[PDB]
């Protein structure tokens, strides 16, 4: 109970004092349970009746559970925390399972009244002060103050996890052969030894823990093989996602989809190829919480497949240190790439997805690059090192793109993987003009107001065309022209644009866009043999551009 | 137990709280090194373990010196800095000698060790807390906070400023033509001797410092720099003989963007040949009234910017553009289109040199240049991916300080900067 640990000095933000909130003198069906409870804690040292002093107070409501013996005193420190100094924010992350080194036969421990077994700062105890009213409506209230962590006082998961560690510290030394994982009141002592001798140890940490004030359960040490954990299912030689509920409704809302997609994002860790692009493409109608959102024809087809995927249970393996990590990717199109990190055939530690960054103009190589990346940053967390990559692209296709990309990229260390689709740049622009190819001088503006434009051109051979556009942007007529030239022109052509934008979009060789316009342009590029795009400053006297620049 | 402990009490100015920065996830390799390092420092007394009652934390990395044998801890005190600045720049600031940039040779040497002998102000140590990460969040990271002036903190030097200059007191009288700017942990020695002798006066100082206080500098029979040599200013226009419509357009634009800086850049009679919807592959011999602009402008482009004056209240921006083939150009400035310097970095003796590596060096290069010319580090607009950078730089990076950086996706001037 009362741990002989040293205490962590605690205080309050500079210039504040204890919370002096009072008790709504309540009942006696409960101003009884309280006195029963408190007095029982009072014995165990968890608390001590405090004098007739200055101490502030805190509300002490009570409630009743549904399995039957009795009530719980639940003090509400909300106003004590507000005043309590900040703390070294504990592990905000969760130790993902695909990276806990396999072991023969693991154990687990469930620390007892953890919070209540750690002594509180002998000087910050006076701010834990509270009182329960009289057994009668008269008021000679009862006064107490905490001597251990309050149950949800601000600093508790911190000063606990702290003290815990400084205890396990000396144990782990005398036993450099056990990796004990810590998370909340859960210990993950596990190792690979005869199963009998091992227990001799768990029944040893336990002695040591209880030795110092911390208690642990026991069928002998309580849990069997199927462990639950923050959503995981950890077997003794495998981990997996706890079961998922992908529903079927006749009505969905902006609240029904976050649940769905949210549930869908989680399952992907191990469920290979969980497409969820169109479903999330929905959560942005508007962000109302409850909204009759009509499923789309594409989502219901996407969800139908996600279901078929989940209709079959898949497992996950544990990390083997000596063996290394290998990660492989594969593009599902639409900017939906899926991967899986492994060490051996048919044994993945985890698989995941890489969305399209929800942008407007990006080509596979770019994405594949950002894909490798996501996986890299991540592998450095779960495992600590980066993996060998098996990317669906040839060193030849890559070399091209980066040596010709204004940005400094760095795909690290890969091997080719022949399994279509294979990442490739579909169209390429002539680095220099083309001699025996007509030159289309294009341009197309539009009325920012009336939203009416016209795209067109004028060429050396003297051909001219002006196609009227309606309900268009300025950038729309800007690309409408390049697309128009690609139409009217022959097998190889040179285009002159006054459009910074138009150019860049194309000089981005961005395949896979949504915008029908781009794809038409992209499609028309494909068909062309040799194309050279040129940019000249408009409205600058080009006796050759100050043409379409005036025709449109 | 202990002698007269007089430490310079440090304060953050009113309204700013200690740093609370997230510790990055490191490779199991770097952790283990960072583990031994602190294990030893804690042992040395230099640092101490802390609890949860210290909400503060600055990121710490691990990088090789040049010795791909042993690692050295590099704490990213970029935040604890700005929050103490009024101290390391106002109160105990270090003046910057304008001549340093003139000497023919500048050798920069490490003095960081002279700092682990000076205790840090009790009531301040709490802000120098750092965490040594854990693989897969297995266990909670390790918590340490300093007990001596820590390298990287811009106060370590401002505090040492006295003991330091006092040590340089005999050497500077006797060699009165040498400049010595202390910028953080680095010490810059500038002079105008033979590149042979200049390596001797250094050694003298090297030896002087080594004795006087064992301020142990890491030399290596040691970083030569030649400030003067830095004079890369032209912006050559391709001056050919045969010009096609296409090449004239490429020139006008490349010439028009230009005028956004130089006032007298006149591109008119050039648009003269660009008259008429012509094929792009059509040679048009330069006119008579024409090449005026060819050279009349090439001239305004021979003699640089007139009216560009550095400002100490506004900070420095550094832009870098991948130029291709280990080719990297860059400009330092404050008011867009008013450069203080321009240049080029180069991959020269490395067949393992990749983009990132280059950029990391191209940057450190540009950073020392400023640290010399201006005594302050610029803020970089790195043309790389934020995620990729924040992962690899600490690989090839090997400086003792870290500048401010952000990330960009460049408007393709066709980099109206390159010459080839
Ligand atoms: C509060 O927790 C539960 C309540 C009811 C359960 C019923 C059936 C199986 C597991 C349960 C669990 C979870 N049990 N989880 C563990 O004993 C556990 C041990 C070691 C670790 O590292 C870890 O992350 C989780
Ligand atoms: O071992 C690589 C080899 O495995 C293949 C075919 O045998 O695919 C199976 O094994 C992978 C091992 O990582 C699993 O990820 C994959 O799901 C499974 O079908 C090929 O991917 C490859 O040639
Ligand atoms: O790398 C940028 C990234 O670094 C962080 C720490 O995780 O902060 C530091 O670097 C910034 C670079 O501009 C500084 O401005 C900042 O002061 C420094 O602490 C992140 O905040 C930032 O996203
Ligand atoms: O997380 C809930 C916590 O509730 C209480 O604080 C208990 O003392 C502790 O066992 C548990 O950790
Ligand atoms: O990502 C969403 C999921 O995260 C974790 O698994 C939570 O335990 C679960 O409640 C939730 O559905
Ligand atoms: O070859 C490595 C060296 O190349 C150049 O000198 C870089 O500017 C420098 O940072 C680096 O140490
Ligand atoms: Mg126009």
């Amino acid at each position: 109970p009362i741990s002989p640990i040293e205490t962590v000095p605690v205080k309050l933000k500079p210039g504040m004092d204890g919370p002096k909130v009072k008790q709504w003198p309540l009942t006696e069906e409960k101003i009884k349970a309280l006195v029963e409870i408190c007095t029982e804690m009072e014995k165990e040292g968890k608390i001590s009746k405090i004098g007739p002093e200055n101490p502030y107070n805190t509300p002490v409501f009570a409630i009743k559970k549904k399995d039957s013996t009795k009530w719980r005193k639940l003090v509400d420190f909300r106003e004590l925390n507000k005043r309590t100094q900040d703390f070294w924010e504990v592990q905000l992350g969760i130790p993902h399972p695909a990276g806990l080194k396999k072991k023969k036969s693991v154990t687990v421990l469930d620390v007892g009244d953890a919070y209540f077994s750690v002594p509180l700062d002998e000087d910050f105890r006076k701010y834990t002060a509270f009182t329960i009213p009289s057994i009668n409506n008269e008021t000679p209230g009862i006064r107490y103050q905490y001597n251990v962590l309050p149950q949800g006082w601000k600093g508790s998961p911190a000063i606990f996890q702290s003290s815990m560690t400084k205890i396990l510290e000396p144990f782990k030394k005398q036993n450099p052969d056990i990796v004990i994982y810590q998370y909340m009141d859960d210990l993950y002592v596990g190792s690979d030894l005869e199963i009998g001798q091992h227990r001799t140890k768990i029944e040893e940490l336990r002695q040591h823990l209880l030795r110092w004030g911390l208690t642990t359960p026991d069928k002998k040490h309580q849990k069997e093989p199927p462990f639950l954990w923050m959503g995981y299912e950890l077997h003794p030689d495998k981990w997996t996602v706890q079961p998922i509920v992908l529903p079927e409704k006749d009505s969905w809302t902006v609240n029904d989809i976050q649940k769905l997609v949210g549930k869908l994002n989680w399952a992907s860790q191990i469920y290979p190829g969980i497409k969820v692009r169109q479903l999330s493409k929905l959560l942005r109608g508007t962000k109302a919480l409850t909204e009759v959102i009509p499923l789309t024809e594409e989502a219901e087809l996407e969800l139908a497949e996600n279901r078929e995927i989940l209709k079959e249970p898949v497992h996950g393996v544990y990390y083997d240190p000596s063996k290394d990590l290998i990660a492989e990717i594969q593009k599902q199109g639409q900017g939906q790439w899926t991967y899986q990190i492994y060490q051996e055939p048919f044994k993945n530690l985890k698989t995941g997805k890489y969305a399209r960054m929800r942008g407007a103009h990006t080509n596979d190589v770019k994405q594949l690059t950002e894909a490798v990346q996501k996986i890299t940053t991540e592998s450095i967390v779960i495992w600590g090192k980066t993996p060998k990559f098996k990317l669906p692209i040839q060193k030849e296709t890559w070399e091209t793109w980066w040596t010709e990309y204004w940005q400094a990229t760095w795909i690290p260390e890969w091997e080719f993987v022949n399994t279509p689709p294979l990442v490739k740049l579909w169209y390429q622009l002539e680095k220099e003009p083309i001699v025996g190819a007509e030159t289309f001088y294009v341009d197309g503006a539009a009325n920012r107001e009336t939203k009416l434009g016209k795209a067109g051109y004028v060429t050396n051979k003297g051909r001219q065309k002006v196609v009227p556009l309606t309900n268009t942007t300025n950038q729309k007529t800007e690309l409408q022209a390049i697309y128009l030239a690609l139409q009217d022109s022959g097998l190889e052509v040179n285009i002159v644009t006054d459009s910074q934008y138009a150019l860049g979009i194309i000089q981005a060789q961005p395949d896979k866009s949504e915008s029908e316009l781009v794809n038409q342009i992209i499609e028309q590029l494909i068909k062309k043999e040799k194309v050279y795009l040129a940019w000249v400053p408009a409205h600058k006297g080009i006796g050759g551009n100050e043409q379409v620049d005036k025709l449109v | 137990p202990i002698s007269p402990i007089e430490t310079v009490p440090v304060k953050l100015k009113p309204g700013m709280d200690g740093p609370k920065v997230k510790q990055w996830p490191l490779t199991e390799e770097k952790i283990k090194a960072l583990v031994e390092i602190c294990t030893e420092m804690e042992k040395e007394g230099k640092i101490s373990k802390i609890g949860p009652e210290n909400p503060y934390n600055t990121p710490v990395f691990a990088i090789k010196k040049k010795d791909s044998t042993k690692w050295r801890k590099l704490v990213d005190f970029r935040e604890l800095n700005k929050r103490t600045q009024d101290f390391w720049e106002v109160q105990l600031g270090i003046p910057h000698p304008a001549g340093l940039k003139k000497k023919k040779s500048v050798t920069v040497l490490d003095v960081g060790d002279a700092y682990f002998s000076v205790p840090l102000d009790e009531d301040f140590r709490k802000y120098t807390a750092f965490t040594i990460p854990s693989i897969n969040n297995e266990t909670p990271g390790i918590r340490y906070q300093y007990n001596v002036l820590p390298q990287g903190w811009k106060g370590s030097p401002a505090i040492f400023q006295s003991s330091m200059t006092k040590i340089l007191e005999p050497f500077k009288k006797q060699n009165p033509d040498i400049v010595i700017y202390q910028y953080m942990d680095d010490l810059y020695v500038g002079s105008d001797l033979e590149i042979g002798q200049h390596r001797t006066k250094i050694e003298e100082l090297r030896q002087h410092l080594l004795r006087w206080g064992l301020t142990t500098p890491d030399k290596k029979h040691g970083y030569e720099l030649h400030p003067d040599k830095w004079t890369v200013q032209p912006i050559v226009l391709p001056e050919k003989d045969s010009w096609t419509v296409n090449d004239i357009q490429k020139l006008v634009g490349k010439l028009n963007w230009a005028s956004q800086i130089y006032p007298g850049i006149k591109v008119r009679q050039l648009s003269k040949l660009l008259r008429g919807t012509k094929a792009l592959t059509e040679v048009i011999p330069l006119t008579e009234e024409a090449e005026l602009e060819l050279a009349e402008n090439r001239e305004i482009l021979k003699e640089p910017v007139h009216g560009v004056y550095y400002d100490p209240s506004k900070d420095l921006i550094a832009e870098i553009q991948k130029q291709g083939q280990g080719q990297w150009t860059y400009q330092i400035y404050q008011e867009p289109f008013k450069n203080l310097k321009t240049g080029k970095y180069a991959r020269m003796r490395g067949a393992h040199t990749n983009d990132v590596k280059q950029l990391t060096e191209a940057v450190q290069k540009i950073t020392t240049e400023s640290i010399v010319i201006w005594g302050k580090t610029p803020k970089f607009k790195l043309p790389i991916q934020k995620e990729t950078w924040e992962t690899w730089w600490t690989e090839y990076w090997q400086a003792t300080w870290i500048p401010e950086w952000e990330f960009v996706n460049t408007p393709p001037l066709v980099k109206l900067w390159y010459q080839l």
